[PDB]
DNA sequence: TCAGGATGTATATATCTGACACGTGCCTGGAGACTAGGGAGTAATCCCCTTGGCGGTTAAAACGCGGGGGACAGCGCGTACGTGCGTTTAAGCGGTGCTAGAGCTGTCTACGACCAATTGAGCGGCCTCGGCACCGGGATTCTCGA
DNA sequence: TCGAGAATCCCGGTGCCGAGGCCGCTCAATTGGTCGTAGACAGCTCTAGCACCGCTTAAACGCACGTACGCGCTGTCCCCCGCGTTTTAACCGCCAAGGGGATTACTCCCTAGTCTCCAGGCACGTGTCAGATATATACATCCTGA
């Protein structure tokens, strides 16, 4: 079929290693590997997945080829990228230049890490004023460093002054904020200079949709970038399910699998450890209340009226109301710390019962957001609760960032909670302190949902991770949750098509078959409140022993010693 | 030769107004060049959306617009009122 | 003290200045925001095409360009330099605009 | 404020004093009084209720829901400031 | 095969008729609806039915029986809405709303 | 003896009662014919038509003085002066 | 059967006559300049309209200027005339 | 049978079978006149040809090998004739012309 | 679809004129709407001149008159040059 | 503030007459019946241009402080303007007589509207490089004090 | 009237993207007939325009005098500019979704015809009264004195 694939990229694959600069041989054909670390590695410990991976993205280079690093999350790509740069340059000790960019959260992290993780190699940042990068642009302008360091846009300002200088291995993070080849940093990045070396290290594949893993596989090697066009309606062909899946999934995706086998690195967390506490991922539900509820079954200001995307109008009283002035006029006049500011929504309300164990127990907590201004009257609603928080979120500043991490890495650390902001969750900080993860609103895109989602458990974790979504039946959010994990079912055709793949096995991808068959005819069963202490407890308390401790907990929210508004929010709302 | 007018109409409309007042000729010269001008205004108007949507027939709903955008605020009121009602029911019977 | 120019040599630096280049003097988001407040009330949920929004900007700048043009006129002939409301809402009352 | 925004302010602020004496400053105008401003935010939002209430008009004729480049310029075209370079 | 006309179908004074000829014989389109006639009509109808009723009232204010340029003059530039229709139209035997300046009044 | 200005107000009221033509004929025609001379030669004007123009010129005159006005009053002076005709024409953009 | 070529005419307005104008416009007290200026602006306004109106006579194959075109250069410059017909 | 063009027989460099269908297709009369498509050519032809002309020598005074819309508002305010042609028409891009009042200048 | 416009022909021009200069995309557009609007005003001029007299029948005398009132002065007498030439010259073939 | 008095303004009463409101005969433009066909209405379809929000940066906006310049208030002067009068004249109103041309009708006829055959002028996509933005550094100038 | 110093032009190098030149694909412009009609042109009236004169007088003109307003001046107080510093919202780059703006295909009924009557609306008389127009009377109103 397109065999011509096969041979004649085979063949190719000689075409780049040597000309151009069972596929476990042929493109892997310098072979190499060694347990023993790198001299330059101060202070750090070896598990295999670093040692694996290290010698075949090493051996790519040995093959003077790059790839992309599929890996889980918590996997330590900062040291994989240290023991590369810091083996091949012990090495060949040419040692520059070459330069990483990575996300604007984690920068001062990375600069900790190179400080402890090896003091041989340094390296140069930009940050703050335009004069402080005068006084660095000036100073190290000259071309006197081992290493630059940058961030995503000040590669296109500084482009003018720092794409003069030529280039051989270059290291970006977060690979899906590629994406579009149209997505103006990737254009700059090949008008910018020219590299011989790329590498992408990421979280997850690219989008459900799967347009553009042609622009990945493009930005990869030199493999497709000549054909691109055409092959857009074989491949979306996953996107009578026996002889849907059979054909367009089963033909087609093994070819894919049979190519995808020489690109894309990963594992689990139980196959380096087993550490992981348990499967750490829960949901729940809740309602809300009906004051807007029946705006949603009348919605005859939602739908000819100012308003607009009423989806999004939705997500916003999804979560809550005193998103507008009035809600507080004609409702809270006074707008203090008040009663139904609890009462009028399920996450407030079962958060304040969630409240008590939270502290009691004293596991931490994180909640993330996916739109901004939730977060503000979540703080006021913690100015209520008193139990301290970080409030954390994007364009705040610059580097209190960093501070605001100091004051959390603290093991004395009274304030239990803190937020964060889903965009900027990014591998924005390491978390080892705490346990559990609350996710709100919706998120349109999983890969970011996971990606927030996988901060809790992590190397070396000594607690036990539980996690819950807080969603509200007889609502649009469940509906988006549907959507959800049907592109969970979308990327069970995709991602987890591409996630096993890494030293090409026989039977796992038949295990996947069967069982994860049986999960996704499991959730095709599915298709076709908690208020009392027992069951939270049951699904919160990891032991006998914590539900007895939140028997403490039953003498206040168990034991214990409207449509005016609506009216207000129909005529005043009914311009 | 006949050169006709709107004298007649106008001298109607008034005696349906104000049954006692006579108008001079003069005046009766006024409302005549009057109602023309306003005429060609509206036509005018109709004709050239009739154009920029490359219709090619005036109907009433371009007139209906065209007496929207010459005749300010109240009268277009007013005005929109005073001709949908006589083409309803002119289309009554 | 440190060197500073007379009152008014700033502003003919400017004139010079603004009177040389083409630039668009009102910052768009601003504008952008007024022109879909104002058409909130006729219809409700327009869509402009920006192409739109930027034929808005350039009319009405320079409309009040020539507002002041003429207003400046009339604030000399009275023999100050400064325009003041009753200046712009002469102008206003000459051209027939009330 | 910081709990709670409250920090709307308005559209029409949106034109700000330094701009407004910007708009002055190619009119040749030298010294500018200080209440023109609130004045000239008067002046600006009457001729946009104008033309863009004819606008709107011409668009709601056609049956389209987007107020386009051409019909603008025809609404400027009628009261006789016409525009050119949009087509 | 009885005759009714139009306008008497319409219930308006104005000769439906007459207009539909101008409109097509104006060359403003190349086909004239055939509501338009009978809506413009109808309009027309509305604005003389303004302007006479106000010149009216004005002759009547002046105890005269006849309404004469002069009260059409006053009818026009008294209401505000006609004066911005009107605005720029020059009257015959017109004469001007009686105007005096604050300024020129005596102490 | 009045004052003076108390003659100029009374005038202005009996003025602005009044629809007479300010302008005696005669002069007025001749000075249209006078004008027309230059652009083509042995015109032959309907006498309707000369009194359209004079129509016309007086209305122009009279809102021309109603602005100027404006304007004098605009500078704290009551006397129009050439400068403010020149203005009002200025400003209406009729130069 | 003749024709006298004519000059100095615009003399025909005369000051009493432009301070009737000037009263009934509401200006109080008149400059004495405003007179020769006024002439001038008057003489400029005749000859646009005249222009005009010649032009439209001309267009016609008529040597008779007549109210319908003298009409029509009012309406032309934007002052729409009434009364007198079109 | 060979063929040629209006517009050489004219010799002219607008395209008369152009005008000529825009002059039928707009409703202006019934019948379009055979020479009224060449002489308006030949007209618009004249006017294009001032204000080309006009702005291409403005921009060679700013030692601009190319025609922007500033040269357009140049090219067309400073000549008098256009002026007052254009006289109501605002240029987008335009800019003014540089004016400055007397008095403004210091002594 | 093809939305024609007067862009070549202008730069025809233009290369008869100053054989050197460019002429920017905006300013082309500018040009255009120009022609369009200067187009429209004569045909509407010798429009209504055809209806004042009761001919049917725009001809090259009427599109004279017309720019005659339109072009103030000098742009008239030059342009109807133009026209009367190019007329000619194109009657002799 | 109060008054005499002249001045112009508005009030009541005959009268005169030409403009208007109406009645009649006449005839052309409107109305009604009938036919076709093409333009507009509506369904189907798809993709791009719009909208909403967030991150991240930095140039502009807001704030405020001082002080120099100008708006405004009053005063004094003298000259240009209004008012009243007596005198002159050109407008106005009415007649007369001439006739140039505005305006209509009766001929034909060049000529412009169609309608069918035919093809290249112009249009959209797509290369592809130089004019212009633009930075940077240098030199030259224009507005302030001592 | 000489220095300082903050703008502003100028030379040179860089890069980058928008003008411009190039090619194949249409459809709109030619050609070339025919045929119905506006209009071109001659021929007639008969009307309103021009020219002139004579007679009346309301208005325009020249002038004299008094006066109040235009205008220059000075002072004074305040408020808008210029500058620096802290803040924030615009701006450019992302991310997404979905909905109106496009097209195309098909149908159906509305309107342009066309022919046949026929009464509304127009020219033209005709009587009669609403508003000039004239005399006489009463009264507000401004000016100047007090
Ligand atoms: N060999 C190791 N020994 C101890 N901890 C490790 C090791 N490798 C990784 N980690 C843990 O991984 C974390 C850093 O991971 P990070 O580089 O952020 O992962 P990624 O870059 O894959 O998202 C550190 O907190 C560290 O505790
Ligand atoms: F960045 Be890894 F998830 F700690
Ligand atoms: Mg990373």
């Amino acid at each position: 079929l397109l065999d011509q694939t096969k041979d004649t990229r085979i063949t190719h694959l000689l075409r780049q290693t040597n000309a151009f600069l069972d596929y476990y041989n042929v493109a892997h054909r310098i072979k190499e590997d060694i347990k023993k670390q790198p001299s330059i590695l101060v202070g750090g410990t070896l598990k295999d997945y670093q040692i694996k991976g290290l010698q075949w993205m090493v051996s790519l280079f040995n093959n003077h080829l790059n790839g992309i690093l599929a890996d889980e999350m918590g996997l330590g790509k900062t040291i994989q990228t240290i023991s590369l740069l810091t083996y091949l340059y012990e090495m060949k000790n040419i040692r520059g230049p070459y330069l990483v960019i990575v996300p604007l959260s984690t920068l001062s992290n990375w600069s900790s890490e190179f400080a402890k993780w090896a003091p041989t190699l340094r390296t140069i940042s930009f940050k703050g004023s335009p004069n402080e990068r005068k006084a660095k642009q000036a100073k190290i302008r000259a071309g006197e460093f081992d290493v630059v360091l940058t961030t995503f846009e000040y590669i296109i300002k500084e482009r003018a002054l720092l794409s003069k200088v030529k280039w051989v291995h270059m290291i970006i993070d977060e690979g899906h904020r590629m994406k579009n080849a149209q997505s103006k940093l990737s254009l700059t990045l090949n008008t910018h200079y020219h590299a011989d070396y790329r590498l992408i290290l990421t979280g997850t594949p690219l989008q459900n949709n799967l347009p553009e893993l042609w622009a990945l596989l493009n930005f990869v090697l030199p493999k497709i970038f000549n054909s691109v066009k055409s092959f857009d309606e074989w491949f979306n062909t996953p996107f009578d399910k026996i002889e849907l899946s059979e054909e367009e999934t089963l033909l087609v995706i093994r070819r894919l699998h049979k190519v995808l086998r020489p690109f894309l690195l990963r594992r689990l967390k139980k196959d380096v450890e087993k550490e992981l506490p348990d499967k750490v991922e829960k949901v729940v539900k809740c309602k809300m209340s009906a004051l807007q509820q029946i705006m949603y079954q009348q919605m005859l200001k939602y739908r000819r009226l100012g308003f607009n995307n009423q989806i999004m109008q939705l997500k916003k009283i999804c979560n809550h109301p005193f998103v507008f002035e009035e809600v507080e006029d004609q409702i809270n006049p006074t707008r203090e710390t008040n009663d139904d500011i609890w009462r009028v929504a399920g996450k407030f309300e079962l958060l304040d019962r969630i409240l008590p164990k939270l502290k009691a127990t004293g596991h931490r907590v994180l909640i993330f957001f996916q739109m901004t201004q939730i977060m503000d009257i979540m703080e006021d609603f913690l100015r209520y609760i008193n139990i301290k928080y970080l409030r954390l979120d994007g364009h705040t500043k610059s580097d209190e960032r960093s501070e605001l991490l100091r004051l959390f890495n603290a093991p004395d650390s009274e304030y239990l909670c803190f937020i964060l902001s889903t965009r900027a969750g990014g591998l924005g900080l390491n978390l080892q302190t705490a346990d559990t993860v609350i996710i709100f609103d919706t998120d349109w895109n999983p890969h970011q949902d996971l990606q927030a989602q996988d901060r809790a458990h992590r190397i070396g974790q000594k607690n036990e991770v539980r996690i819950l979504r807080l969603i509200t039946t007889n609502s649009v959010e469940e509906v988006i949750l549907e959507r959800a994990y049907k592109k969970l079912d979308i990327d069970g055709k995709v991602i987890q098509a591409g996630k096993f793949d890494n030293k090409s096995t026989s039977e796992e991808q038949e295990a996947l078959l069967r069982s994860l068959l049986d999960a996704e005819e499991e959730r095709r069963k599915k298709r076709e409140e908690e208020l009392k202490d027992s069951e939270i407890n049951e699904i919160l308390a990891r032991n006998d022993e914590e539900m007895a401790v939140l028997t403490r907990m039953d003498e206040d929210r168990s034991k214990k010693e409207k449509r005016e508004e609506s009216e207000s929010a129909a005529v005043y709302n009914g311009r | 030769t006949r050169k006709e007018s709107y004298a007649i109409y106008v001298y109607k409309v008034l005696k349906q107004v104000h049954p006692d007042t006579g108008i001079s000729s003069k005046a009766m010269s006024i409302m005549n060049s009057f109602v023309n001008d306003v005429f060609e205004r509206i036509a005018g108007e109709a004709s050239r959306l009739a154009h920029y949507n490359k219709r090619s027939t005036i109907t009433s709903r371009e007139i209906q617009t065209a007496v929207r955008l010459l005749l300010p605020g109240e009268l277009a009121k007013h005005a929109v009122s005073e001709g949908t009602k006589a083409v309803t029911k002119y289309t009554s019977a | 003290k440190p060197h500073r120019y007379r009152p008014g040599t700033v502003a003919l630096r400017e004139i010079r200045r603004y009177q040389k280049s083409t630039e668009l003097l009102i910052r768009k988001l601003p504008f952008q925001r007024l022109v879909r407040e104002i058409a909130q009330d006729f219809k409700t949920d327009l869509r402009f095409q920006s192409s739109a929004v930027m034929a808005l900007q350039e009319a009405s700048e320079a409309y009040l360009v020539a507002l002041f043009e003429d207003t400046n006129l009339c604030a000399i002939h009275a023999k100050r330099v400064t325009i003041m409301p009753k200046d712009i809402q002469l102008a206003r009352r000459i051209r027939g605009e009330r | 404020a910081k709990r709670h925004r409250k920090v709307l302010r308005d559209n029409i602020q949106g034109i700000t004093k330094p701009a407004i004496r910007r708009l002055a400053r190619r009119g040749g105008v030298k010294r500018i009084s200080g209440l023109i401003y609130e004045e000239t935010r008067g002046v600006l939002k009457v001729f946009l209720e104008n033309v863009i209430r004819d606008a709107v008009t011409y668009t709601e004729h056609a049956k389209r829901k987007t107020v386009t480049a051409m019909d603008v310029v025809y609404a400027l075209k009628r009261q006789g400031r016409t525009l050119y370079g949009f087509g | 095969a009885k005759a009714k006309t139009r306008s008497s179908r319409a219930g308006l004074q104005f000769p439906v008729g007459r207009v539909h000829r101008l409109l097509r014989k104006g060359n403003y389109a190349e086909r004239v609806g055939a509501g338009a006639p009978v809506y413009l009509a109808a309009v027309l109808e509305y604005l003389t039915a303004e302007i006479l009723e106000l010149a009216g009232n004005a002759a009547r204010d002046n105890k005269k029986t006849r309404i004469i340029p002069r009260h059409l003059q006053l009818a026009v530039r008294n209401d505000e809405e006609l004066n911005k229709l009107l605005g720029r139209v020059t009257i015959a035997q017109g004469g001007v709303l009686p105007n005096i300046q604050s300024v020129l009044l005596p102490k």
